[PDB]
């Protein structure tokens, strides 16, 4: 079951995520990517239902992409961030809910990196830091403990290390990879994997 | 004439010509006669062929096992008809189990093609048909017209130089009630053959024969199949 | 089913010549005159009342809309009772929002939306009427007009009607910004003598007026007692 | 011009398009109803076209209700439409109040069927008229007759198609009131062969149908045998 | 809901509206493509100048998605509608085959809108053409026309709008592997198919690249009077 | 209960020319905080404030939606929105999902923009309004919050005291609360300024 | 101007011999049918050397067993072809068994008088589609070339050619045509009368050319073996 | 029905929308609207057609419309017709910011709007909208700006422009006058007050005949101001000043 994580920096927003697809006894992949590229500078991290989660994600990025392509240029992390939210809240009592918990990261030109947290009601909160599914629980209290909001990027891949180290010696579920990414002013990087 | 564009305006004299004109699609089709006797129902038709090198359109189509038509005019006009027919037919053996008597199913198209010879923007249907059945009833042949208006035939043909076979079918018609089945073909045969130019004669690739009676379902006769009603035109 | 068409288009000179034709009824309909007096407004009309057989107190031209608003016209009576229905209808749909009755200006424009879109929507020609709206609100008060068009205008002072170009500039050189509703009432009645025709009774004009207390309709006697003076 | 629609008005106030539509019951062969003591009866002058129709084909009386009958003249497919139409009211009537639609009452609703099709240039009017005819112990013999304008009055007597006038002079001398349908089939035979122009329209078939106590209240065609005798009277009377 | 038939046959086979499309079209700006070897490049004249226009709101060269772009002619408000159409369908195609189009699937997908609006009741036909633009995911340069029609073909060259029967005929004798064996001699290709056409030249050529992989560059006046001067100075020799 | 998901209290309360409103900042799901700066204090008017307490998705939503009116209703018509009709309009709003509310149950507190009165009501989730003339509450620990208004409120106070008097009602009552608090907010709204303050407050 | 179904004094739908008289603005096409399989041939008609030959597309594939040939308003084809395609696949979806040729072209042939402007959906089909098609395919009749035209008639044709040049190549069709004729023979004889009616001068890139035979699924000759028959020709 | 439709949605033989033009028509009839792009702000300046003495004065404008925090607008034509259009624009502007949170970029509102203007010449059957806007605005994107829109559905981005009466002459005056990238408000309101001063020439430039709107950026938030009577009678006098210097 799905890890998500997000620490946000003075100048860049790192994340992680688990690389597991999982049903019922096994793991069905192990080099899954739950992020998503909406634009240069802001990716959407999705977990919850399956179906529920790529038909989403997918549709919030194709939108992020198609505002892109009529206005010529991108929607703000905190724009991308409250549309994201408003067609979760609007799905909600629909007929067609989406059963999704996610995290925003983006950098933005003149805000500055930014990290949002949502969860499948549609609850839209900006953090320095945050994490969901059940590995949230024996991590943010190590986050709690040593971020800062100066913190550099180097030490983040290290707390964000301590956070994934637990997981392996703490948590039930078998997460042995996650694919790492940081944002900042040029945009979305690559880190290697952290893996067990 | 401001009178003929719309099937939605009377004229001053109690017509209605864009239902004139859409007769006019009927007497311009390639002729067909129909007519019975005390246990059949015959149709017979000239197919006009486009080209040398053209089949020959169909005139002569299934609509259920004691019921086909003839067609005159409009051949989409022709098609959307026969599958209403078709469906009038199968919803009638789904819900009672048994044929569709063929008055009722006449009925059924005049209701339907009149609806639009009185709203705007709507046209009458092209086409007329002669309709071969056999029920409870015995046999039948009813014309169906675009006017809406239907009628109950001993015999009838519709097309170009139908009046000819018409008059044939006159002549003859207190002889068709008492006839075995050979004798009504080769008299609905020799009906067609009247609307033809001297020069050309019945064959094998312009005739198309339907038959439908007491031991019979409807069947279509084509091509290699009309040779034996052909011989012995004699 | 209905026309799906415009029935007003532009002509070549960017005329809307149905909404012309329109203020053309407007302009042979009965007169009708609106005073906004410092503390109150008075509207005033005409009845084209022929003879002694109608019951006058039968059907009103002088309307109220709500406890607050009155409206008059001049142009098609039966086009001003579809007007004078929404307008009720629109009045209470706002005060069920905003508990709250609703202001002269944002009756206006909820009205003169509805006349815009018959000059423009399908199978339908304008209203042949302008409308005069009096209210009060805000501690103060309001006269407007509504013309075929939908477009609006806040007026001091105005006629409508057969001879209105006159009644204007009568009221032009007669009205002051410090005049009283009872004053105004009297200019308001001189002003349809101007053009009447016929010798004026109370059963003949009709006259609303809206101040503090509410909008309302005077009484025959009411208006017997200003046209003693008259 | 002001005739091209049911929904424009002429300047003298008149709406040409249903005058035309009247135009075409004008055209038509000629129908009759006649009310008498016990019953209604109807007699149609059906023009045959071609020797090759069935005897039959193409009739213009209906039964609209078992108690109902119904006499077209007009363009006929019109005519079936509206006596479908009439079936359905029948219907629907009998479904929702639990018994026999009354004459009168199914009059006026097809007449208001047939009348909204004379407002508007969507649809067209009608080109029929109509007669119903029933009777009951309760209501007795009613006869009533509807044109394209939606227009249905009662009558003693009645006619539409072109020789509507001449039907009318001798129906006037008939006493209707006192007769019996029995009496009343003949004189409708002889009325019809009167009216008939056999120089202009060489063959038609008379068409019989009545409704009365001696067909206990249901509309019922006239049997062979009467319909042959009243033929043969009105032949011999013509003489 | 408006359902009068627009475009109906007249005697002859015509369709009067389609027909009345393409005068709008040919009343349009000038508008050029040339399909180079490994880049593709869209021209469009003026269209009126005035200074006190701010130029970015009005340009007639738009990116449809990352690997494809179009110039029009004609009316630029129907234009507009178009664009956006398959702007969405783009997003469409991505989400649903996760590849970008092709340029010949989204030119597909215009005309047929195109020819839709000819064949529907309550709307006129859309007033422009299109040239569009892009590379397949194998690297294939491409260049595609539409109508108002609905009819689209592949060209090596293009000219649309006003004066497109010169451009043409100057593209046929121009439009050699010599004229397109490097990226700047098919952009000078494009100017001079212009400059044959354009009143004040030249000024007011809006002027776009396309290449491999690497998404739309406009030019900007200085890069484009660079190109000019380079081909003005060897039109004297 | 689905009130309870996020916890959260909202109050306000009256003084002689002023009003306040108060707010813990709490969100968390179910025991789980997730964040100590959650909004739920949004200004509607340069003196009129409303107080969303309730599921946090939904105090988000009627905020938004309630702005999308209120900006439309203050453009069409002259004018500031009086506090009265912005009761009536947020009543309306939740009255339209009568049979499917939203989960919140606001509170609005302001001055009226002509005549500087002090107004404060609450609703509840299907939009019944109540007008008081002291104070109102809602959240997971509104009995906390009544005893603890009931026992301080007094009439006619200048705004010190109703600072200190709405301040020690919410720290006080959240602090009997598992699931409101880790911070409070506060507003103070007179004729001429707004004052905001956070207060030292327990973080557990 | 009157409605869009009215009818001529003649009985024919205005709308109809119109967009008949539209198929005489296109390209000549031509089918045959012989005992081994059906060609079909098409003029492209080329405007300019700057456009791209093989982006004409006049002969199109329906299924594996069916192509077709379109002369007219070359735009309106696009949703009859796609109605056929869609129709094949659907009966081969719930019959699992290929289509007839004639079964297409009947169901294609059903769209043709549909449209109108005061019984249908918000935006209906406002006039008749300005194309004629011969589909060739084999199927368990043999080898089959039925012909459409825009009032919805279609017929099974040995030979046929529509478009401009019809008349004409339907002349030369009846000289050449036999019922023992050898496919090749088809093929060499449809370009021998293209190269008549042709304005331009015919080769290999300027034509197309497809078949299908009992054997052999629709095949688009290719320009190798289009110049190879046009040698002899 | 056929008979009685004007078929306002269809193309004339030379590929024209007669309506449109019409609709253009009426446009250059109705009162002058200026706007005028500045460094530190945007302006419109409007001929009042609503002067007669009578008149009671009740908004703060006759033709000058707020659209949402940042943007503002005027308009040339068919009154009703702009009314309509301005309500659409305000809502537009609030379903961008409901969804997305921060105010409408101008261009985008204004494209919005374009594309209801287009639908209706295209398809429906309906009478065009008979009315020209004027939009001013800031946004994050591109700061201040201008933009002119028309019945065709058509808009661009202008420095400077007018609508409405005389318009020709007056962007003549300002293509004249106009220093690219060099203008103040307060120049701005000279040159638009002198371009009035020549395009009202029936007859004498009084401040109960024009309005005028200024939108300026102060603290990081937009004001948007209608000018009062003594601020534009000022203005009047300077340019009446100013004009007595041109000789000597
Ligand atoms: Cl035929
Ligand atoms: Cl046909
Ligand atoms: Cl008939
Ligand atoms: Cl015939
Ligand atoms: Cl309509
Ligand atoms: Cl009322
Ligand atoms: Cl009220
Ligand atoms: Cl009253
Ligand atoms: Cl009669
Ligand atoms: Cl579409
Ligand atoms: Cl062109
Ligand atoms: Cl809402
Ligand atoms: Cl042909
Ligand atoms: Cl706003
Ligand atoms: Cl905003
Ligand atoms: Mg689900
Ligand atoms: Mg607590
Ligand atoms: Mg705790």
């Amino acid at each position: 079951m799905e890890y998500l994580i997000g620490i946000q920096g003075p100048d860049y927003v790192l994340v992680a995520s688990d690389r597991v697809a999982a049903s019922n006894i096994v793991q069905m992949k192990d080099d899954h990517d739950k992020m998503f590229k909406m634009s240069e500078k802001i990716l959407l991290l999705c977990v919850g239902e399956a179906g529920d989660t790529v038909q989403f994600a997918e549709y919030i990025q194709k939108n992020v992409q198609l505002y892109k392509m009529r206005n010529g240029y991108e929607l703000s992390p905190t724009a991308a961030a409250n549309f994201t939210r408003r067609n979760l809240a609007d799905c909600l009592r629909s007929r067609t809910p989406y059963h999704v918990n996610l995290l925003l990261a983006g950098y933005d030109e003149h805000e500055g990196p930014a990290l949002y947290y949502m969860d499948y009601l549609a609850a839209l909160a900006k953090a320095p830091f945050a994490a969901h599914g059940y590995g949230a629980f024996l991590t943010l209290s190590i986050l709690d403990r040593y971020y800062t909001p100066t913190i550099s990027r180097e030490r983040a891949v290290e707390l964000l290390r301590k956070c994934l180290e637990e997981l392996q010696k703490r948590f039930i579920l078998n997460l042995p990879t996650f694919s790492v990414r940081i944002i900042d002013k040029n945009g979305i990087h690559d880190l290697d994997n952290i893996s067990f | 004439n401001q009178y003929d564009n719309d099937v939605t305006v009377w004229s001053p004299q109690g017509r209605i010509h864009q239902i004139e004109y859409a007769m006019e699609a009927v007497k311009q089709g390639s002729a067909t006669v129909g007519l019975k006797s005390k246990t059949h129902a015959v149709l017979v038709a000239l197919k006009r062929a486009q080209s040398e090198l053209a089949a020959h359109q169909k005139k002569i189509l299934h609509v259920d096992n004691h019921i086909g038509i003839s067609i005159a005019g409009l051949t989409a006009d022709a098609r959307l008809l026969c599958n209403f027919m078709r469906q009038e037919c199968l919803d009638s053996r789904f819900v009672f189990d048994r044929p569709l008597p063929v008055s009722r199913l006449v009925s059924l198209i005049g209701s339907k093609t009149q609806i639009p010879t009185q709203r705007y923007g709507r046209r009458p249907y092209g086409v007329g048909l002669l309709i071969a059945g056999y029920d409870d009833m015995g046999p039948h042949i009813f014309q169906t017209c675009p006017s809406a208006n239907y009628f109950d035939c001993r015999a009838m043909s519709i097309g170009a130089r139908s009046q000819s076979a018409r008059t044939y079918l006159e002549r003859h018609m207190s002889e068709f009630m008492e006839c075995n089945l050979n004798e009504l073909v080769k008299h609905g045969l020799r009906a067609l053959r009247e609307t033809l130019p001297a020069e050309q004669d019945l064959t094998t690739k312009n005739v198309s024969i339907g038959i439908v009676g007491k031991d019979l379902e409807f069947t279509i006769y084509d091509d290699d199949d009309v040779s034996p009603f052909l011989e012995g035109l004699e | 089913r209905g026309y799906s068409f415009s029935l007003t288009t532009f002509s070549p000179s960017g005329k809307l010549v149905q909404i012309e034709y329109a203020l053309a009824a407007v302009a042979g309909g009965a007169p009708s005159v609106g005073i906004k007096a410092a503390n109150g407004v008075v509207l005033a009309t005409e009845k084209k009342q022929k003879s002694i057989l109608y019951d006058e107190r039968s059907v009103h031209k002088v309307e109220p809309i709500t406890k607050h608003i009155g409206l008059v016209y001049s142009g098609m009576g039966p086009d001003y009772r579809v007007l004078v229905h929404r307008a009720r209808k629109l009045a209470q749909q706002y005060y069920l929002v905003y508990q709250e009755p609703i202001p002269t200006a944002q009756l206006v424009q909820r009205v003169a939306s509805v006349m815009q879109e018959y000059t423009q929507s399908g199978g339908v020609r304008p209203f042949g009427v302008s409308l005069l709206i009096c209210g009060w609100n805000e501690g103060r008060p309001y006269l407007f007009q509504s013309d075929p068009s939908g477009a609006y205008f806040a007026w001091k002072a105005t006629a409508m009607g057969k001879n209105y170009v006159n009644g204007k500039t009568f009221l032009e050189k007669r009205y002051n910004e410090d005049l009283e509703l009872e004053d105004a009432i009297h200019t308001a009645i001189l002003t349809l003598k101007e053009s009447f025709e016929g010798q004026m009774t109370e059963d003949n004009i009709e006259v609303g007026i809206c101040n503090e207390a509410g909008f309302r309709r005077l009484t025959p006697t009411e208006v017997k007692d200003y046209l003693a003076a008259i | 011009g002001y005739d091209l629609s049911a929904s424009t008005f002429s300047p003298d106030g008149r709406v040409f398009q249903v005058e035309y539509a009247m135009k075409a019951v004008e055209n038509s062969s000629t129908a009759i109803g006649i009310r008498c003591k016990d019953g209604v009866v109807f007699g149609v002058e059906k023009l045959v076209l071609s020797k090759l129709y069935e005897e039959g084909s193409n009739k213009r009386l209906f039964n609209v209700d078992r108690h109902v009958g119904m006499a077209v003249a007009g363009l006929l497919a019109d005519a079936r439409s509206l006596a479908d139409i009439a079936r359905e009211e029948a219907s629907n009537f009998r479904s929702n109040f639990g018994y026999n639609i009354p004459l009168k009452h199914l009059a006026d609703r097809v007449a208001m069927y047939v009348h909204a099709y004379t407002l508007y240039s969507a649809v067209r009017p009608f080109g029929c008229s109509f007669m119903l005819g029933s009777y009951s112990v309760n209501d007795g013999a009613q006869l009533y007759m509807i044109d394209p304008s939606g227009v249905s009055y009662g009558y003693w007597g009645c006619a539409i198609g072109k020789a509507r006038q001449a039907a009318k002079t001798e129906i006037e001398k008939l006493q209707m009131k006192e007769m019996t349908c029995r009496d009343i089939v003949k004189e409708v035979a002889k009325i019809i062969y009167i009216v008939h122009d056999e120089v202009k329209d060489k063959a038609f078939e008379l068409e019989l149908s009545w409704v009365g106590e001696l067909t206990n209240g249901r509309h019922e065609i006239v049997p062979k045998d009467i319909r042959e005798e009243a033929e043969k009277y009105a032949k011999e009377s013509l003489k | 809901s408006y359902d009068r038939a627009i475009t109906v046959f007249s005697p002859d086979g015509h369709l009067f509206q389609v027909e009345y499309a393409q005068e709008a079209v040919k009343k349009g700006s000038t508008a050029v493509g040339v399909r180079g070897r490994d880049i593709v490049v869209l021209g469009v004249e003026k269209k009126s100048v005035a200074k006190l226009q701010d130029e970015r709101t009005v340009r007639k060269i738009c990116a449809l998605d990352d690997n494809v772009c179009m110039a029009f002619a004609g009316l630029t408000a129907d234009a507009r509608i178009v664009i956006n159409r398959a702007r969405v369908e783009c997003q469409s195609h991505r989400l649903t085959v996760e590849d970008p189009v092709t340029v010949e699937y989204i030119t597909r997908y215009i005309a047929s809108l195109k020819q839709r609006y000819t064949q529907s009741n309550g709307r006129r036909p859309f007033g422009i053409s299109a040239l569009i633009v892009g590379f397949d995911f194998d690297g294939t340069p491409r260049l595609y026309q539409t109508d108002p029609s609905g009819t689209y073909h592949a060209w090596k060259a293009n000219a649309i709008g006003r004066g497109a029967k010169s451009v043409r005929e100057f593209l046929e004798k121009n439009y050699t592997d010599e004229a397109i064996e490097t990226d700047d001699l098919t952009i000078k290709l494009v100017i001079k198919a212009l400059l044959e056409v354009v009143q004040s030249g030249g000024k007011n050529i809006e002027l776009a690249v396309m290449r491999r992989d690497q998404s739309l560059k406009i030019l900007n006046p200085e890069e484009i009077e660079k190109y000019v001067a380079e081909i003005e100075k060897e039109k004297e020799e | 209960s689905i009130m309870s998901y996020n916890g959260g209290a909202v109050m306000a309360m009256k003084g002689k020319n002023c009003v306040a409103i108060a707010a813990d900042r709490r969100f968390g799901i179910q025991a789980q905080m997730v964040t100590t700066d959650f909004q739920k204090i949004f200004p509607m008017g340069d003196r009129l404030y409303i107080g969303l307490a309730g599921l946090a998705t939904d105090v988000q939503t009627v905020a938004q939606r309630l702005k999308f009116r209120l900006n439309l209703y203050e453009l069409k018509e002259g004018r500031q929105i009086k506090p009265y009709t912005l009761m009536s309009m947020v009543a309306n709003l939740l009255y339209e999902k009568r049979f499917g509310p939203y989960y919140t149950e606001p509170v609005i507190a302001g001055l009226d923009p002509k005549t500087f009165k002090p107004f404060i009501c609450s609703l509840d989730l299907i939009g019944c309004p109540m007008v008081t003339d002291d104070f109102v509450v809602s959240g997971t620990c509104a009995e906390q919050m009544y005893g603890m208004c009931e026992s301080l409120w007094e009439p006619n106070m200048d705004p010190d005291h109703l600072f200190e008097t709405i301040s020690q009602a919410m720290l006080n009552a959240v602090d009997r609360d598992a699931v409101s608090g880790m911070g409070v907010i506060v507003h103070i709204i007179e004729k001429d300024k707004i004052t905001t303050r956070t207060l030292k407050a327990r973080m557990d | 101007d009157r409605g869009v179904n009215t009818f001529s004094p003649e009985g024919r739908l205005f709308q109809v011999e119109y967009a008949i008289e539209a198929i005489k603005l296109g390209s000549t096409a031509i089918g045959i049918q012989t005992s081994e399989g059906v060609c079909l041939a098409v003029e492209k008609r080329i405007t300019s050397p700057l456009m791209e030959p093989s982006s004409i597309e006049k002969i199109v594939e329906i299924d594996a067993h069916i192509g077709c040939a379109m002369s007219g308003l070359i735009a309106d084809a696009k949703t009859l072809i796609d109605k056929a395609r869609v129709e094949t696949q659907n009966h081969w979806f719930t019959y699992n068994e290929t289509m007839t040729v004639e079964s297409v072209t009947q169901a294609v042939s059903n769209l043709a008088l549909q449209f109108g402007e005061e019984d249908a959906d918000p935006g209906a089909m406002s006039r008749p589609f300005g194309v004629a098609l011969l589909f060739g395919g084999v199927d368990e009749k043999g080898p089959q070339l039925f012909h459409m035209d825009p009032s919805g008639t279609f017929v099974q044709c040995d030979a046929r050619a529509i478009g401009s040049a019809s008349e004409g190549a339907q002349s030369s069709l009846q000289e050449v045509y036999h019922k023992s004729m050898t496919l090749k023979e088809a093929i060499k004889s449809s370009l021998i009368i293209l190269k008549q009616v042709m304005e331009e001068k015919l080769n290999a890139t300027n034509i197309e050319l497809a078949t299908v035979q009992p054997g052999q699924n629709f095949h688009m000759f290719t320009k190798e073996e289009l110049e190879e028959v046009i040698k002899d020709i | 029905s056929r008979r009685y439709d004007s078929r306002t949605t269809i193309f004339s033989p030379e590929g024209r929308l007669y309506q449109v033009e019409y609709a253009m028509e009426a446009i250059g009839h109705a009162g002058t609207c200026l706007g005028i792009l500045a460094n530190d702000g945007v302006l419109l300046a409007a001929e009042r057609r609503n002067i007669h003495k009578l008149l009671d004065e009740v908004f703060f404008s006759e033709k000058i419309y707020k659209l949402n925090e940042d943007m503002a607008c005027s308009v040339a034509g068919i009154t009703s017709d702009a009314n309509v259009l301005t309500n659409e624009l305000r809502l537009i502007a609030q379903r961008y910011l409901l969804q997305y949170q921060e105010p409408i970029p101008c261009e985008q509102l204004v494209t919005a709007l374009c594309d209801i203007k287009q639908a209706y010449t295209q398809f429906g059957g309906k009478r065009p909208f008979g009315v020209s806007l004027l939009y001013i605005g800031w946004d994050k994107h591109y700061g201040f700006q201008l933009y002119q829109s028309d019945p065709s559905g058509n808009y661009g981005g202008w420095k400077a422009t007018c609508i409405g009466n005389n318009s020709a002459a007056a962007v003549s005056m300002l293509k004249q006058d106009y220093k690219e990238g060099e203008m103040t408000l307060k120049s701005a309101l000279a040159l638009a007050i002198k371009v009035l001063n020549k395009t009202m020439d029936v007859s004498k430039l009084s401040a109960e005949k024009v309005e005028i709107a200024t939108l300026t950026r102060e603290n990081g938030k937009t004001v948007i101001r209608v000018l009062k009577q003594k601020e534009v009678e000022q203005l009047i006098k300077k340019h009446e000043e100013e004009e007595a210097k041109a000789e000597r």
